[PDB]
């Protein structure tokens, strides 16, 4: 039981981690879009990165 | 040849030991415990027996007086009363109404049959081990007697044997033993001269044939009763057969480690605990050469069925080719499974079997057949029976191999959790190289 409960949190910790680094990695690729007064992002990083 | 190896210390388990010299085939040496005997060193300190008090005819004086004097006697009680009229079958035995002596002795001394019934009291110390080993190899079998302390050198077959020292220090017996007939006890005593009444120990003695000895049971004297003669005393039972009825639990029950106790000596037989350090010397007489042992080449192994159990239920199928036919020397070099058979019986043929005992639930684990060597891995099922009569004759190992089914799960969750691990954190990197460009 120790062994089972110790695996499923290091599984579940790991993929947390993962999902997280990678939200964080889309929203540091597309903060700068935001910033420019006008203009607006191409459909290719709109459609590859879910794109407001 | 001076070679060294660690034995288990269980009576009836087989061991397999390799010898492997440059130039000569491999030997393989059986090797079993038979029984071990635990002895420590008494030094005996007291011994207490039943005793009876002995009172002489008390002395009547008619128209007098008496005076006793103290003599050395253990708890020697004496005393006079005055005004006493005794009475016989006949009459009166004085004249003198109101001027007789009465003087009563009482004293108390060990019984007759303290030689024969008695229970003795010991001091425990370094205990010394005494073990008895079956040997066998090639043609030789045989048992010899050796002292485990790393000094007993015993020589079997032109070979030196020495054992021991012993790996834990472990000793059933607590500093303070009570022995009695075939019975041990680890209670503690009073020392000597400091008994009390009604308890272990009210009579001491140094050893059974001492003439001194030390009492305390608390005899005490009565003034007799009118027109009567006798001497009225009362006094504390006598301990030892309190303590014989109420003696507590036996070593004999209690001892862990499954210790059988025995008496005359003292001793424990058939302790299940630690290891022994064997180290041997063999002659060369013993091994045989290369050139006439069979060359084997391209050894290939396979498991035909495994269900792991005390007893040696797995067996499995070894192939070869030889250029002649003889006797080769089988091990396996790890304690996850162990062989039966140290000899095989090599031929033109190319197939061998064998059987091996287990524990785990998927062992795999490198076997060696002559000069030969090859793996061997295996899927065993649990066995049926729940309570068996025989020990259990494996190591106790129950960790799964890497390439076991359960350890593969893991294995295969983990790569794809990592795999997710290194492309998220190349896509990061990436992302922020390509931001600190700008
Ligand atoms: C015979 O009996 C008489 C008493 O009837 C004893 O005399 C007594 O002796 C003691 C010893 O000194 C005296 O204290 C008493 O006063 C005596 N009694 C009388 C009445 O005189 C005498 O000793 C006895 N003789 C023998 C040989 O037993
Ligand atoms: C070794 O000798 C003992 C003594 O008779 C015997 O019981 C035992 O079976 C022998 N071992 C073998 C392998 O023959």
């Amino acid at each position: 039981v120790s062994a089972v409960v110790g695996m499923s949190l290091l599984a579940l910790i790991s993929i947390f981690a993962s999902c997280y680094m990678l939200v964080a990695a889309r929203s540091k690729c597309l903060t700068p879009y935001a910033l420019t007064p006008g203009a607006a992002v191409p459909w290719t990083l709109g459609i590859l990165c879910c794109a407001p | 040849y001076e070679h060294s190896t660690v034995m288990p210390n269980v009576v009836g388990f087989p061991y397999k030991a390799h010898i492997e010299r440059p130039g000569y085939s491999p030997l393989t040496l059986q090797m079993q415990v038979v029984e071990t005997s635990l002895e420590p060193t008494l030094n005996l300190e007291y011994i207490t027996c039943e005793y009876k008090t002995v009172v002489p005819s008390p002395y009547v004086k008619c128209c007098g007086a008496s005076e006793c004097s103290t003599k050395e006697k253990p708890d020697y009680q004496c005393k006079v009363y005055t005004g006493v009229y005794p009475f016989m079958w006949g009459g009166a035995y004085c004249f003198c109404d109101s001027e007789n002596t009465q003087l009563s002795e009482a004293y108390v001394d060990r019984s007759d049959v303290c030689r024969h019934d008695h229970a003795s009291a010991y001091k425990a110390h370094t205990a010394s081990l005494k073990a008895k080993v079956r040997v066998m190899y090639g043609n030789v079998n045989q048992t010899v007697d050796v002292y485990v302390n790393g000094d007993h050198a015993v020589t079997i077959g032109g070979t030196q044997f020495i054992f021991g020292p012993l790996s834990s220090a472990w000793t059933p017996f607590d500093n303070k033993i009570v022995v009695y007939k075939d019975e041990v006890f680890n209670q503690d005593f009073p020392p000597y001269g400091s008994g009390q009444p009604g308890r272990f120990g009210d009579i001491q003695s140094r050893t059974v044939e001492s003439n001194d000895l030390y009492a305390n049971t608390a005899l005490k004297l009565a003034r007799p009763s009118p027109g009567m003669v006798h001497v009225p005393y009362t006094q504390t039972p006598s301990g030892f057969k309190y303590w014989l009825k109420e003696k507590g639990t036996a070593l004999n029950t209690k001892a862990p480690f499954g210790c059988q106790i025995k008496t005359n000596p003292v001793r424990a037989m058939n302790c299940a605990v630690g290891n022994i350090p064997v180290s041997m010397n063999l002659p060369d007489s013993a091994f045989t050469r290369i050139v006439e042992a069979p060359t084997i080449i391209d050894l290939t192994c396979t498991v035909a069925t495994c269900t792991h159990s005390s007893d040696f239920g797995g067996v499995l199928t070894l192939t070869y080719k030889t250029d002649k036919n003889g006797d080769c020397s089988v091990h396996s070099h790890s304690n996850v499974a162990t062989l039966q058979e140290a000899t095989a019986k090599v031929k033109t043929a190319g197939k061998v079997t064998l059987h091996f005992s287990t524990a785990s639930a998927s062992p795999s684990f490198v076997v060696s057949l002559c000069s030969a060597r090859a793996t061997c891995s295996a899927s065993c099922e649990p066995p049926k029976d729940h309570i068996v009569p025989y020990a259990a004759s494996h190591s106790n190992v129950v960790f799964p191999d890497m390439s076991g089914t359960a350890l593969s799960w893991v294995q295969k969750i983990s790569g794809g959790l990592g795999a997710f691990a290194i492309g998220a954190i190349l896509v990061l990197v990436v992302v922020t190289c390509i931001g600190l460009r700008r």
